[PDB]
RNA sequence: AAACCAUGACACCCAUGAAUUGGGGAACAUCAUUUUAUUUAUCAAUUUACGUGCCUACUCA
RNA sequence: CCUGGGGUUAUGUUGGUUUUAGAAGUCCUUGGGAGAUUAUGGGGCCGCGUUGUUUCGUGUGGCGCGCCGCGGCUUCCAGGAAUGA
RNA sequence: UGAACUGUGGGCCACGUAGUGUGGUGCCGUACCAGUCCCGUCCACCUCGACGUGUUUUGACCCACGCCCUCGUGGCCAGAUACAAGAAACACGGGAGCAGUUCGCAUGUCAUGCAUGGGGGCGUCCGUGA
């Protein structure tokens, strides 16, 4: 069927139900939508994952796609996620690019040759930007408590509070699921002067 | 120009505790600075501290509880054999009952009491008591 | 040379009130036309306020 | 990564002539799956006309998304992956 | 004598801790808010339908003790993903005291022939490193 062209070639023989359902929606969005009609026929996804918790009653749907289409997705986002959420009630849809990480070598000569996009620090901060994409990070803090615990807090602009606050508890869960690290969120009115909202 | 980030940071903390301040701002930060502060905090000498990100070398805000008498760096970083711990304790510490000398070893940055337990030498970084 | 601050150069921290020399911002002048919040507070979510003199019968907004 | 093409042994032993095949390189072609950066970038040959989710107190109230133009052909083209200032 | 950066992971129990938020459960007395009545116009009181404070569990930080993890994501359920020049890929009986470890009959008989009968580690060379 023509709708299978929206999946990676390896998954076309025996697709899963979630992958098949997403592929069907994308193909219908291809010929129906006006803005999405362009830039869609060059796109295909890798896999679809689903997560949930006893709290955060909504379900998280994570879609991974090849890194080449990151420029394509950036212009298309804020509309693809809106339409996908309409066709999947009860779920929150996230688009994340699949990236590779190079383990830190031990020799100084080998370390000097490592490509910096494949560094673990660079990869994790890019996955965070893939989440909450229409907003951007305006600040970041690390707190070291008296016990060995360490916390990382990420601040967002308070102007986007009405459009992103509902998804913050679920997006922290997805970030932990992908990177095995925890993040806390805050809002900053007047980020220039470092004023925290309350 | 500034030649040692660690020496600069330890001078700011010791100066603030002499004046009886509650908080101190340290700039710039580094990996060695954070590890040194984590050793002090584990033994209960400073308290909570926070790192601020600015896409350059960061900044640190430290809370002081008034228990720290003096801290300082040792320049240059002399080598210390595992049998030489008593010589350094006798020279730069108030007594043999309290206070720590901080070393950098192949197992990481640690105080001289832990290094003796693991039987490792290294290079002396500083002290606090 | 009393070639003197009789005080080597570079870098960090450092309490208070009046002044002063150059540059900039606010002001004057010229143009243009957050939720909240009945039952609150542990280190505040906005202390940003304010006028004068000279000035084409031009080294000048 | 794969399949279909082209153009030193071992013959009883030693010494000579001659080959069949490999392998290699070297040009075409089918199968498959990848890609850390979108085959849709340029012309011309030109012609035509110029109500569905989601918050918030069943419901209310907020919700965001949606509700020189077209056209077929052709040739050329790697020009976006780089810690930060 | 000389600035910063590539990075130190996560689950599952258990149980004495173990800080914090979020919600449960009852809640004498005190205090607060909202009602009712009442005095005063410059300074006062009564009686109720809730919020607090104080309990008691949950739950997330913390230390001690065990287990597990392809120990980010992805991909299988032997190959690829990473790592291994103490490695990979060829070969040597003059290579392992008989060619290592693991799933009486034959040859010879003019003989002291009195002889001989999957995968992984050994030794020795040759191509492969950025
Ligand atoms: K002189
Ligand atoms: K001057
Ligand atoms: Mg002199
Ligand atoms: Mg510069
Ligand atoms: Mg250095
Ligand atoms: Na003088």
């Amino acid at each position: 069927q023509p709708h299978l062209r929206k999946l990676r070639k390896l998954k076309r023989a025996n697709p899963s139900q979630e992958e098949e359902s997403v592929a069907r929606v994308l193909f219908e969005l291809e010929g129906s939508h006006k803005t999405l009609r362009a830039q869609l026929p060059r796109f295909h996804i890798n896999t679809v994952r689903t997560s949930s918790s006893p709290r955060h009653k909504k379900t998280a749907m994570i879609i991974l796609y090849p890194l080449r289409f990151i420029m394509l997705v950036r212009k298309i986002q804020r509309t693809l996620t809106a339409e996908l959420e309409k066709r999947f009630p009860g779920n929150i849809v996230v688009l994340v690019a699949q990236r590779k990480i190079t383990k830190r070598p031990n020799d100084v000569y080998k370390l000097q040759q490592v490509q910096r996009s494949r560094t673990s620090v660079a990869v994790f901060e890019n996955i965070l930007n893939d989440l909450i994409y229409p907003c951007d990070v305006v600040g970041r803090r690390w707190r070291y408590r008296t016990d060995g615990s360490k916390l990382m807090k990420v601040f967002l602009d308070a102007r986007d509070r009405k459009r992103v606050e509902s998804r913050l508890p679920l997006l922290a869960h997805v970030y932990k699921l992908l990177t095995h690290r925890t993040v806390t969120f805050g809002f900053m009115w007047n980020p220039k002067l470092q004023q925290v909202s309350s | 120009t500034m030649m040692s980030v660690l020496a600069n940071a330890l001078r700011c903390i010791a100066g603030a505790e002499r004046r009886g301040k509650r908080q101190v701002l340290i700039r710039p930060s580094s990996k060695v600075v954070v590890k040194f502060l984590q050793v002090m905090q584990k033994h209960g000498y400073i308290g909570e501290f926070e790192i601020v990100d600015d896409h350059r070398a960061g900044k640190i805000v430290v809370n002081l509880n008034g228990r720290l008498n003096k801290c300082g760096a040792i320049c240059p970083r002399f080598d210390c054999t595992a049998r030489d711990f008593e010589k350094w304790v006798k020279n730069i510490l108030p007594s043999r009952q309290f206070g720590f000398v901080v070393l950098t070893t192949s197992l990481g940055i640690m105080d001289h009491e832990e290094a003796r337990a693991r039987n490792t030498g290294g290079k002396v970084l500083g002290f606090f008591y």
